[PDB]
């Protein structure tokens, strides 16, 4: 019904059904894990010249080795970012080590539902010792090991896309102008530099911005 | 007696349903009518009909009556009503 | 929620069905002499099962602060109860002020937890105070949301219209000496359907001396030529 | 309809109605088998996925060396059960140095989730625990509904379409006490395949296997680790 | 009812608690139970459907012990009744941590049974839909017997039963001569009863769940030796 | 409801020629504040018929019957 | 609206909540009757047995506070022990916080207090059990008082509690008007023919719990079967 | 369960807070004038009914600090604990700074506390709205407004009361700043209040009224008693009289 | 029961100067002299007669036989040679009629005749004039067109090509197979929706039209508010197929209200009839339904969906040139002033809409009516905008 812990009459609480659905207002992203890394792709979707494109941010790096990209209410994705980094630095300090992706996917879930449900979807990416991985965490507190997922207002149609445009021995390279010319054929405008970030993932770099409007060479060839 | 259903499409039904549905218009298959069927899961056939309506509607928007080889242009309407069909 | 609450636009209607519960039925005059305030009020008990000695309707807060209600008399207890804690309370932090007058003013006022603070349901009980520690009387009743009003004459019954009217017309008057008693009981009277009795009527007076809560005896003496 | 609104209220012809709808998050849920013998416990649970792409899930949860408990149901508060029943074993693992009995363990959740099935504003625990255990007593193998009243049994399945693997368990449960580890595995497995429809079969990446035994302490199977058991189908769809 | 059933703290027009009245009719609808005072001691009995053979030998049984010297036979909401149980065990062993000995069975009783009616007082929690028979024996006070509907208090049975079919068996119940029957031969009827009761007219097998306590276990609340007890079991059969 | 045919005793009895017969089945359970005086009052004993009953009762039973 | 479901004041200024747990100690079916007398003061109430498979030394409905003050109840059973749990605290409490024992008068007064602050709020509901407490009062002869789901702690000489509580009292009314003190016979023989006229049953000496407490002999005595037959004998002579 | 509303409207607008804000213009009735050396409240007595005694010796205006003094408008349950909570807060300051507070951060306090009643929570505003008036060393005589919205409002001639408009209006007409002193202050709000209130010829009962005056370095707030207030009445009756009969 | 209304009215609305003139007086005196001629004419023929024939061969045969008597009663049914006719009070009469038989105007449920005596039907009165249960058609066609709205260029466009799909270029899609109904889901601010009327008069200019404003949350056990609508609609099929303008109803009668079920019938009945005669399998007809609102939140996903609800259009506030455009058609009529204040009221405003434009051109008048009048009163130039002012707005205590 309308309580948010009542169950539904026919199988799953209500209000956590809608929550989930809170990807669909939000806006589409696309991560793809290759044996190269992770390719973490979304669109910035300015309203206004005005507004800096730098402060529009979907791609946050929780660590040196996770990159998160966030799809629904970038207020939630605040707190959840924050809480995923506060776990890592916990983590780390605890056992001066890299905590995996899949314990920090793993901690944000815990958090996720424990107040009303946070309604954003995370897509984890970031490189271990069980070479790079990519997860797909919903805001109903569950994540999902993926390795080429899409998330936003047209998740069915970029997923649909991505089942057949991927394939499991690709690279970066490939990866990154397969998740481009996919986000152009979703978005309405085009893929300019000022509107599209790109995030990358290497087993021996940290997860920095892509080239910052030097990355033109990754859309001129889209 | 005998209750019987259906209402579940798969991609032979749904690209089946193109076919029929693709008889009338002036439409022809060498049209890639599969890649539309796979968009769509479970899209009825109710909505099949919606989408070769909706490709002779962007074929006279165009003013283009033809439709046989107008297959890329098919697609196009058809892949985006589908994304406002979902989201609009 | 959990305080005095439910006020719409304009209008505090659980307030205002607590004072249609609060006309009662029991008269309970009051009247503010010269000489000190007389605190009149019906028992009118059902049938003769029930004493009139075992329970009381005017209750000694302190030395000379005598206390009469209305409706809900479950609630006044209550009431009376923390007003007794409060004022023992105030005595305790100022001690020894013999705190009767200057602080029924000051009781009057702590008569916030009484209403400001409803405890989900208001109370259902409108009380009339008396003190005369200062050299001079005080009359004040607190309602089941208001707060000191300072009356000189008035009555919380069923019948306090006409029995405020017969105040009036009877010229509450300031001159009265402290034995207005006669009229407090003549008030009574219009909002009594009996022949009024010792234990059937109780009454305290609270003069310059003190409170006093009259008993059987002199009830009668008074009901005695009327 | 009024009196199913809430969990604390009482329909007037008996039992609550929140706690009977609880009971139906078990039921849409993927299918899981479990199953005890003369000396180990197996569970077989169907690693429901979501598309080719992502993984099939996790199922078959990790509690400690000789217990392990598959999840069925609501997934959100089924990793908090997860972590209490860890919690427990670990807190008599630590003031009395051995196993907590899964029979205490189980009494334990029971009390835990009947609380909130009382307490206004509190859900239910719609998750379904097939909790597999190695005891004293030989394997165990215990089922926890939303409800709060657990059972015991020698071989149960919950999920969706599980009515099919329980007939299937109650028919072949006569020879589960003699059966070799890998016979009582591919019963589960032939228990499992059951409940999917024709076209779904059993595959490597879309199962897992959870085994606790005398000598074996409990151990997730997969793939790799679960083709040696998938092997000898004997595949009717 | 309709408006004034939906919350416990909500009186009903003539006065009455719509909430326990329903909460009573779960244990109306639950399988039955039984517990006779013999003549030295108390002997209980519960029959258990066994909704599926999938389940093992008898589990989640209706029978529990709360104490050394003290039974519970319960009936209703099950998970509810186990809590209840609980609640009991940690009654028992607070008494008795605190003045020592053993908890007497009337004074646990009413402890629990005031608990009961704690749980049916208020508003955010609902009342407990179980009841349940407490059965204790020692020298010095004989074998006791006390009953607690879902919201009642406990009130002392010679014999007593409670679940799906309370009438039909309390008329044999009543029929049997207690107060000089030894607990052997209230073994053999209580499950003679239970058996009498039915059992697969309209429903599945039935397991015979007996329980004991008295001067022949000198205290000591056990389940009977179900080997020795299945010739009872055979008896009632006959 | 009884009390309510009770109370109706001042139905006129003098002018009105209703009477009314309680046929309860036991008389265990008869509510005995409505044995008072002013109350039914009056009960007769009927029981399962003896053997000269019995016997007079089949005889008539019989009468219809000519065999 | 909710102005009768929940403890709120009516429109019409009332309180319907507490007009409803009145009307709940009529429900039980059960009566019982107080009369105090020249220096004692007697209770009794029926004691309705239904099938004999009870304990009828265990159902009784009067009870011991302390060694001076016995009460009866009347209403729902388990409101009613709850409360004289609550009353029998209160008595040992203030034995302790104050040396002399608690005045009958001032132990009906903190019930009634414990029921108008259940009265009051909206959490809790109010007990539906109406108590009538007795006990010898030192300069104060015999005493009797009532308290009230609501609050409102009273009643003296004659009060009576239950479904047939009216014709009860109206019948002591009768009989106090007849100005004539009742000795340690009058007294139970007045109680025991008010409660045989309220329900003619003439009173087999098994039905009714009689409790008694004088002056000359203070503690509540349970009156045994021998003391009510006797009392019966010669009432009925 | 019932649940309160402390909620937006599908537009966006707090009308629990707007139906309470406007519930303050019905019943009671107070007016600030601000003017050189001295600053004056004007309260209208509702309720004058003969069998009173006027012990509390003030009902609308209270005395909330040595500098400062207010008068509320609102429920009197919630203007009791206001008062007080005031209080409390110029003590509290006066305890921890050693100082008179000034009279606007004792206003933002105020109404920092009807903010937060009607933020969080389920519970009701305070329905509510007093005036201010007081003097500081920063700004010297001030007059402040506050309604149960929280939204304060520095002001220097205003009315809070049923003919809120109309004693404005009034204000706005005949208010003259700089030349205004204590005495035309006065005047003016003695008219202001005869306006206002239909009644023409007010009593000096149904009328109290306090002044705020600066002497030697201290500040004296005294309300004027009723042969004070009448012959304030009486000088403005001559006035009334003597510019009718002049036309 | 009705089919058409005798448009023999509204004589040349084209006065070209709508203000008085030499050439609006000379149109005029050519309209006064064409009535005359007209009448006139009328006249003459039928007085100077073609022929004298006789009683016109009518009291002859015809009115003799129909009689003096007779009384009124509906028809009910029709068979080959007689004809089942439900009179007054509950009579049924089964008579062949052969006097002053018209049979296409006879039609069942319709007043006829009935000669008393031998009571057979005589003749059927086609006037009746109650057709009066549910009345929607009144309103048919209305004579508003393009140039009473403008600035409105590109609205207008659109919706002129989703109307003029059918009707022109029909066998466009006729051809592509389609013929959908798509109708237009129209957007727009709450200061308007009554242009969003003005727009549909554009579509109006051709065919009938109807209207469904507000209806009801269909309580009625029934529901059948869309399906009276489907039954107009197939009536507008019968007439010129007209359009169904249901402003606000696609927007509360079908509002995205969230909840399933328990939620008042409309979400179970309404969108689920909506849908139905939406999409083009189930009902044909060139009826286009006209959905427009003016909150675009609450769109149904079905009624969301392109897929049978295609064509949707926003309507945005009017731009300065729009704001210039619709002032000058409002004030046209009343010659404003000689000084043309026309950019000095519109260059600062923001969010006007065409409402509130209509309604300060009217105050504005009301305002030099009221004392200032001046024919055109030279205060008009700054009144204008003090009426342009006239609060009014917005308002809402203080939250500020
Ligand atoms: N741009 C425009 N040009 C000419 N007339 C207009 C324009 N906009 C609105 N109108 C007229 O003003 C009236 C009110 O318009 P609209 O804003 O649609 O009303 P509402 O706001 O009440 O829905 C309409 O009947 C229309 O005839």
């Amino acid at each position: 019904d309308r309580g948010v812990n009542t169950f539904s009459p026919e199988g799953r609480l209500f209000q956590v059904e809608y929550a989930i659905e809170a990807i669909k207002l939000g806006s589409t992203a696309i991560g793809i894990q290759t044996s190269e890394g992770v390719c973490l792709a979304v669109e910035k979707r300015i309203t206004s010249p005005l507004m800096e494109p730098s402060s529009i941010e979907k791609i946050v790096e929780i660590d040196a080795h996770i990159g998160c990209a966030m799809s629904g209410l970038i207020a939630d994705a605040k707190t959840l970012i924050d809480k995923a980094r506060v776990e890592t630095q916990n983590h780390w300090f605890t056992y001066n080590e890299t905590m995996t992706v899949e314990s920090v996917t793993q901690a944000v879930s815990n958090l996720a539902l424990q107040s009303r449900p946070f309604g954003v979807a995370l897509l984890f990416g970031g490189v271990d010792e069980k070479g790079p991985q990519l997860f797909h965490m919903d805001p109903s507190g569950t994540f999902v090991q993926c390795d080429a997922r899409a998330i936003g207002s047209a998740s069915e149609g970029a997923q649909s896309s991505l089942q057949e445009v991927y394939h499991k021995s690709m690279t970066l390279k490939e990866a990154i102008k397969s998740s481009l010319i996919i986000l152009k054929q979703v978005m309405e405008e085009k893929l300019n530099a000022t509107n599209i970030e790109l995030a990358t993932v290497q087993p021996g770099q940290n997860f920095h911005m892509f080239t910052k409007e030097e990355l033109e060479e990754v859309i001129k060839d889209i | 007696d005998r209750k019987i259903e259906f209402s579940l499409p798969d991609l032979e039904g749904r690209t089946h349903i193109f076919k029929i549905h693709a008889r009338s218009m002036s439409v022809e298959r060498d049209i890639r009518f599969e890649l539309l069927a796979r968009l769509c899961p479970n899209s009825t056939g109710a909505e099949i009909r919606s989408v070769c309506t909706e490709a002779g509607m962007f074929a006279i928007r165009a003013r283009r009556k033809i439709a046989t080889e107008k297959d890329f242009l098919e697609a196009v309407n058809k892949v985006i009503k589908s994304y406002a069909k979902f989201s609009a | 929620f959990s305080l005095t609450t439910f006020s719409p636009s304009g209008k505090l209607v659980q307030i205002e069905y607590a004072l249609a519960a609060v006309a009662g039925g029991a008269p309970s005059v009051g009247i503010k002499a010269a000489n000190g305030v007389v605190l009149a009020t019906e028992k009118k008990q059902k049938s003769i099962l029930y004493d009139e000695r075992s329970v009381h309707k005017v209750e000694p807060i302190t030395k000379h602060i005598g206390l009469v209600y209305s409706g809900m008399g479950p609630d006044y207890r209550v009431l009376v109860h923390r007003a007794r804690k409060l004022a023992q309370q105030y005595y305790l932090v100022y001690q020894e002020p013999i705190p009767t007058a200057q602080l029924v003013q000051r009781v009057a006022s702590v008569m916030q937890e009484y209403t400001q603070s409803g405890g989900v349901r208001p109370f259902g009980v409108s009380l009339l105070i008396c003190g005369w520690n200062e050299g001079r009387p005080y009359l004040f009743q607190s309602d089941p949301s208001g707060a000191y009003f300072a009356w000189k004459a008035t009555a919380m019954g069923k019948n306090y219209v006409n029995g405020k009217t017969f105040l009036e017309k009877r010229y509450n008057e300031d001159l009265e000496l402290e034995d207005a008693i006669h009229t407090a009981i003549l008030t009574l009277k219009e909002s009594f359907e009996g022949q009024m009795t010792e234990d059937n009527i109780e009454v305290g007076i609270c003069n310059e001396a003190g409170f006093r809560r009259l008993t059987p005896t002199e009830v009668k003496d008074y009901l005695a030529a009327i | 309809n009024q009196y199913d609104n809430d969990v604390t209220v009482w329909s007037p012809q008996g039992r609550i109605h929140q706690i009977e709808y609880a009971m139906e998050a078990v039921k849409q849920g993927s299918a899981t088998v479990g199953l005890k013998s003369k000396t180990h416990a197996v569970l077989v649970a169907l690693k429901r996925a979501q598309s080719e792409l992502a993984a099939h899930q996790k199922k078959i949860l990790h509690v400690d060396n000789h217990i392990g408990i598959s999840i069925a149901g609501l997934t959100a508060d089924a990793r908090l059960l997860c972590n209490f029943m860890r919690q427990e074993c670990l807190d008599s693992r630590f003031v009395f140095d051995r196993p907590l009995p899964v029979s205490r363990l189980v009494s334990l959740i029971g009390s835990k989730t009947q609380i909130p099935t009382q307490r206004y504003g509190r859900r239910p625990y719609g998750v379904g625990l097939l909790i597999a255990g190695y005891d004293d007593m030989g394997p165990h193998i215990f089922q926890t509904c939303p409800s709060a009243n657990y059972f015991d049994c020698r071989a149960m399945s919950i999920g969706a379409r599980s009515q099919s693997a329980r007939t299937y368990l109650e028919r072949h449960m006569s020879e589960f006490m003699e059966c070799n580890l890998n016979e009582l595995v591919k019963h589960g497995l032939r228990a499992l395949r059951e409940t999917l429809p024709a076209e779904q079969d059993l595959t490597t990446k879309n199962v897992s296997i959870g085994i606790v035994g005398k000598d074996l302490e409990f151990t997730i199977y997969d793939d790799d680790d679960v083709s040696p058991f998938l092997e000898g189908l004997e595949e009717r769809p | 009812g309709t408006g004034y059933d939906l919350s416990a703290s909500t009186f009903s027009p003539d006065g009455r608690v719509f909430q326990v009245e329903y909460a009573m009719k779960a244990v109306e609808n639950s399988s039955t139970a039984i517990g006779i005072r013999c003549k030295d001691g108390v002997v209980f009995g519960v029959e258990k459907l066994v909704l599926s053979k999938l389940y093992e030998e008898g589990s989640n049984k209706r029978l529990f012990n709360v104490d050394r010297h003290v039974g519970m036979a319960v009936a209703g909401l099950l998970a509810d009744a186990r809590s209840l149980a609980d609640i009991a065990r940690e009654e028992a062993s607070n008494f008795r941590s605190n003045f020592g000995y053993n908890i007497p069975l009337k004074h646990l009783a009413d402890r629990v049974a005031m608990y009961v009616h704690a749980y049916t007082l208020y508003s955010a929690v609902r009342p407990f839909g179980c009841s349940f028979m407490l059965g204790s024996y020692s020298v010095n006070d004989g074998a006791q017997l006390y009953m607690i509907d879902p919201s009642g208090v406990s009130y002392g049975y010679w014999g007593c039963a409670i679940g799906k079919a309370r009438q039909a068996a309390k008329t044999e119940i009543e029929k049997l001569q207690m107060k000089e029957m030894t607990c052997r031969d209230i073994v053999k009827e209580v499950a003679k009863i239970i058996y009498i009761v039915h059992d697969e007219v309209k429903d599945k097998a039935f397991e015979l769940e007996l329980s004991w306590v008295g001067e022949l276990t000198n205290g000591r609340h056990e389940i009977v030796p179900k080997d020795i007890r299945e010739e009872a079991e055979k008896y009632a059969k006959e | 409801t009884l009390m309510e045919l009770l109370n109706q005793m001042d139905g006129f009895d003098t002018l009105h020629r209703v009477k009314m017969i309680m046929a309860t089945n036991r008389p265990d359970t008869l509510d005995p504040a409505l044995l008072r005086p002013g109350r039914l009052d009056r009960k007769i004993h009927i029981d399962l018929p003896n053997e000269q009953a019995r016997l007079d009762i089949l005889k008539i039973h019989a009468g219809p019957i000519t065999k | 609206g909710f102005d009768r479901h929940i403890t709120i004041f009516s429109p019409e200024g009332r309180l319907y909540q507490v007009e409803y747990a009145f009307k709940a100690i009529n429900q039980g079916g059960l009566t019982s009757v107080a009369v105090r007398g020249k220096d004692c003061a007697v209770i009794v109430t029926q004691k309705k047995v239904p099938d004999k498979l009870l304990d009828s030394s265990t159902v009784t409905h009067l009870f011991k506070i302390t060694e001076n003050i016995g009460c009866v109840m009347t209403g729902m059973t388990a409101d009613s022990r709850s409360q004289v749990q609550r009353a029998r605290y209160e008595a040992a409490n203030w034995k302790y916080k104050y040396g002399y024992e608690i005045p009958v008068d001032m132990l009906c007064k903190r019930i009634a207090d414990i029921s108008q602050v259940y009265t009051q709020n909206a959490e809790m509901r109010p007990l539906g059990c109406c108590m009538i407490l007795i006990g010898i009062d030192e300069e104060q002869g015999p005493q009797v008082y009532k308290c009230d789901p609501a609050g409102y702690y009273c009643g003296f000489k004659a009060t009576a509690a239950g479904v047939k509580q009216t014709e009860s009292t109206s019948f002591l009314e009768k009989k106090v008007k007849k100005k004539f003190d009742w000795t340690f016979e009058q007294t139970v023989e007045t109680a025991i023919t008010c409660l045989s006229t309220v329900l003619s049953i003439d009173f087999k000496p098994s039905e009714i719990e009689v409790g008694v407490v004088t002056v000359e002999n203070p503690k509540f005595r349970i009156l045994t079967e021998a003391e009510i037959d006797a009392h019966l004998v010669a009432l009925a002579e | 369960y019932d649940s309160r509303t402390t909620i937006f409207s599908p537009e966006g607008r707090l009308y629990q807070v707007e139906y309470a804000m406007e519930a303050i213009g019905h019943a009671g009735t107070c007016l600030g004038i601000l003017a050189n050396d001295g600053v004056l409240l004007a309260a209208e007595r509702r309720n004058i009914h003969k069998l009173l005694d006027e012990v509390f010796f003030s009902e609308k205006i209270y005395k909330l600090n040595e500098d400062m003094a207010c008068s509320v408008a609102g429920i009197t349950s919630d203007a009791n604990v206001l008062t007080n909570e005031l209080r409390l807060i110029a003590q509290r300051y006066l305890l921890q700074y050693q100082e008179p507070i000034p009279c606007e951060q004792l206003v933002t306090a105020l109404c920092d506390i009807k903010q937060a009643y009607t933020q969080f929570g389920g519970k009701r505003p305070f329905g509510v709205s007093l005036l201010y008036i007081g003097w500081d060393k920063h700004y010297g005589f001030q007059l402040y407004q506050s309604d149960p919205s929280g939204n304060y409002g520095g002001w220097k001639a205003t009315c809070i009361g049923n003919n809120s408009a109309a004693a404005v209006s009034m204000l706005k007409q005949d208010y003259k700043e700089g030349e205004m002193t204590l005495k035309s202050a006065l005047a003016l709000a003695i008219k202001v209040l005869n306006k206002t209130m239909d009644v023409s010829k007010l009593s000096a009962e149904k009328v109290e009224i306090a002044t705020l005056t600066r002497e030697n370095g201290k500040t004296v707030i005294r309300v004027l008693k009723q042969k004070e207030v009448e012959q304030l009445i009486k000088k403005h009756e001559e006035e009334e009289a003597k510019a009718e009969r002049e036309k | 029961k009705k089919t058409k209304g005798p448009d023999a009215a509204s004589k040349l609305p084209l006065v070209t100067p709508h203000t008085q003139c030499r050439l609006k007086l000379l149109k005029l005196e050519r309209i006064k002299d064409y009535l005359l001629m007209e009448e006139e004419f009328i006249r003459n023929q039928e007085q100077m007669k073609p022929l004298e024939e006789k009683q016109e061969e009518e009291r002859s045969k015809v009115d003799d036989l129909r009689g003096t008597p007779m009384s009124v009663g509906t028809l009910e049914e029709i068979i080959d040679d007689h004809a089942i006719v439900s009179t007054s009070v509950g009579s049924e009469h089964y008579v062949s009629i052969l006097s002053f038989v018209d049979k296409d105007l006879l039609e069942p449920g319709c007043s006829v005749l009935l000669n008393h005596k031998v009571h057979a039907v005589i003749g059927v009165l086609m006037d009746d004039t109650d057709p009066l249960v549910t009345v929607m058609k009144v309103e048919k066609a209305p004579q508003e067109t393009y140039a009473d709205i403008g600035g409105l260029d590109n609205q207008i466009q659109e919706i002129k090509e989703s109307v003029e799909l059918p009707l022109t270029h029909p066998e466009y899609y006729e051809e592509m197979g389609i013929k959908p109904p798509k109708g237009v889901i129209l957007y727009g601010p709450p200061g308007t929706g009554k242009t969003l009327l003005a727009k549909a008069v554009a579509n109006q200019t051709s065919a009938t039209f109807l209207r469904v404003v507000g209806s009801e949350l269909i309580q009625k056990y029934l529901g059948d508010g869309p399906k009276l609508v489907r039954e107009l609609f197939r009536v507008a099929e019968e007439h010129a197929p007209s359009i169904v303008f249901i402003d606000e109803i696609d927007a509360i009668g079908t509002k995205r209200y969230d909840s399933n079920s328990g939620g008042e019938r409309e979400i179970q009945r309404t969108m689920l009839e909506l849908l139905n005669q939406l999409d083009g399998f189930d009902s044909r007809g060139d009826v286009k339904v006209i959905m427009a609102t003016n909150r675009i939140e609450t769109l149904d996903p079905a009624l969301i969906r392109p897929g049978r609800i295609d064509r949707k259009i926003e309507f945005p506030l009017p731009d300065e040139k729009t704001k210039k455009r619709i002032f000058q058609i409002h004030t046209s009529r009343m010659t404003l002033a000689d000084d043309v204040t026309l950019d000095d009221l519109i260059m600062a405003k923001d969010d006007l809409s065409g409402a509130d434009i209509k309604a300060i051109c009217t105050e504005a008048g009301l305002m030099a009516l009221r004392e200032r009048r001046m024919k055109v009163t030279n205060e008009d130039f700054k009144k204008s905008k003090e009426n342009v002012l006239y609060k009014k707005q917005e308002g809402t205590p203080e939250g500020l």
